[PDB]
């Protein structure tokens, strides 16, 4: 019915598909960045994660940051100590656009225990948006799941959170996943959580609507494959604590597959 | 990107929103004729408003003619000044000053179907609009009319998730936010331009109603009260209630006399209580009352 808006939906994911090249990172910047590395992108986007948890901001607010911050760190260098304020700035700006009640600049004080001013966060705010020129309204590895979500057969809760998780844990390795799509990683995702689930594959009514199949997806599969693997063991843990919640049907206690088959 | 107030000259003020004061100014470089809103930033202590946010992420995507455009962004550390097109009048000005005898047919129908194209492209870009009302639909001297104030917009996803509500001015409201539905879509922006649609043939609002429940109120006696069969899940919605009086839905020809047989048909289909049912934006386009459509 209309909340699956039947007259745009086709409409609204060609232009998410081509939106999401427009708001695409630079995938080489951390190299370019003489003092912040992959770790330390990993360790900000994992602690954005429980600052989420904390106000409980929608995923969709989580995965608008990121796209934020990555945007930004394509053409600013910035200092560790600056690193936090610019994902807090980008937290900000993600909630003011997708929450019916954002958490106050106060709070976002609070939450960097007063490693930063309220005029800094502010100042901050400002300069994101001059940087990415006020372009907030990314498309996002929640948007593409949500929609190949309509074509599971029958609905299966267990399925859709799965690829909610292995999605949020991407967003923690730029390495490698700066080099994909959000639509790719979104396909991955439903790809390895359906496998995982029910045993079955990659739709072909997904290939109608995407134009992607099993071979075009292989190498992200691959990778979000091994992320999926061995996650118990990453430095960073907070995708998979908020994942065993009963809201998300603890999905982040479900083994992974030993094997894909192809 | 391009501009700086130096360029623009102040001709005098033409409106004001919470949003901060709206100018009619001149480009003294190109000549253009803008409307600059101002969002003072001084003032606010949380920053950039999130209503300011959202106008200018959804506008910068959004260039259709039956869009007003947003042609510039001047970021001071003081003031946000929001550079628009710039149109002379609205619709409720139009309506109230110079559609006395009425607003012919030709130019209902050319609006209408301009505000159709307008909102299909919001839909087609996940945009929810979230405040038609004549208010907010400009017109120019050239008969174009298009919509304004995205600052109660917002970007949606497929399918949607709960939103922000009591949305939408009360009188364009539709029965879906009015009972409290837990999603809301593209068919509450339809029920507005169908409330618009009645109010451009009458010149006076179709439900004007002083509070939620006399709004709901005020809807029911003119299209019935809904049940099961006209509306499946309408009695399991968290604000209905079994005590609801039960009104019979009137001869639609009732509810706007003069309107003709294809006009009631389409504005019929843009009022329907179910909102899966309701027609969109984009099929409205192809309604047989649109077929000998102008631009004048």
């Amino acid at each position: 019915g209309v909340n699956e808006v039947p007259d745009y939906h086709e409409d609204i994911h060609t232009y998410l598909r081509e939106m999401e090249v427009k708001c695409k990172p630079k995938v080489g910047y951390m190299k370019k960045q003489p003092d912040i590395t992959n770790s330390m992108r990993a360790i900000l986007v994992d602690w954005l994660v429980e600052v989420g948890e904390e106000y409980k901001l929608q995923n969709e607010t989580l995965h608008l940051a990121v796209n934020y911050i990555d945007r930004f760190l394509s053409s600013m260098s910035v200092l560790r100590g600056k690193l936090q304020l610019v994902g807090t700035a980008a937290m900000l700006l993600a909630s003011k656009f997708e929450e019916i009640y954002p958490p106050e600049v106060a709070e976002f004080v609070y939450i960097t225990d007063d490693t930063y001013t309220k005029k800094q966060v502010l100042r901050m705010e400002h300069l994101v948006l001059k940087v990415l020129a006020f372009d907030l309204a990314a498309p996002t590895i929640n948007q593409f799941l949500t929609q190949y979500f309509l074509h599971q057969q029958p609905a299966n809760c267990k399925v859709e959170s799965l690829a909610m998780f292995l999605g949020e844990l991407s967003l923690i390795d730029a390495d490698p996943y700066l080099k994909y799509l959000p639509s790719v990683i979104a396909a991955a995702a439903f790809h390895l959580a359906l496998y995982t689930v029910t045993g079955q594959s990659w739709p072909e009514s997904l290939v109608q609507k995407t134009g992607y199949t099993l071979e075009t997806l292989k190498p992200c599969l691959l990778d979000l494959h091994q992320t999926y693997l061995r996650a118990p063991q990453h430095a960073q843990q907070s995708i998979r604590e908020k994942y065993k919640n009963s809201k998300y049907h603890g999905v982040s206690l479900l083994n992974p597959p030993e094997t894909l088959n192809v | 990107g391009p501009g700086s107030m130096e360029n623009f000259q102040k001709v005098e003020k033409i409106g004001e929103g919470t949003y901060g004061v709206v100018y009619k100014a001149r480009n003294k470089l190109t000549g253009e004729v803008v409307a600059l809103k101002k969002i003072r930033l001084d003032t606010e202590t949380e920053g950039v408003p999130s209503t300011a946010i959202r106008e200018i992420s959804l506008l910068k995507e959004l260039n259709h003619p039956n869009i007003v455009k947003l042609l510039d962004v001047i970021h001071t550390e003081n003031k946000l000044y929001l550079v628009f097109e710039f149109l002379h009048q609205d619709l409720k000005k139009f309506m109230d000053a110079s559609a006395l005898t009425g607003i012919p047919l030709p130019l209902i129908k050319s609006y209408l179907f301009q505000l159709l194209q307008g909102l299909a492209f919001c839909h087609s870009h996940r945009v929810l609009h979230r405040d038609l009302k004549p208010q907010n639909l400009l017109i120019n001297t050239e008969g174009a009319i298009k919509l304004a104030d995205f600052g109660l917009a917002r970007a949606f996803g497929v399918p949607v998730r709960t939103y922000t509500h009591e949305v939408v001015t009360l009188w364009y409201r539709a029965p879906e936010i009015l009972l409290g539905c837990k999603y809301y879509s593209t068919a509450v922006d339809i029920w507005s331009l169908g409330c618009i649609f009645a109010e451009m043939v009458t010149r006076r609002a179709l439900f004007p109603g002083d509070s939620e429940i006399d709004q709901l109120f005020r809807i029911f006696r003119t299209l019935g009260t809904p049940d099961e069969v006209v509306w499946p899940g309408v009695t399991s919605m968290p604000d209905y209630k079994p005590s609801f009086p039960k009104w019979a839905r009137q001869d639609f020809s009732k509810v706007v006399p003069p309107l003709d047989e294809d006009g009631r048909s389409l504005l019929s289909q843009m009022l329907h209580y179910d909102p899966n049912k309701r027609i969109s934006a984009k099929a409205a386009l192809a309604h047989p009352f649109f077929q000998d459509v102008t631009k004048p």
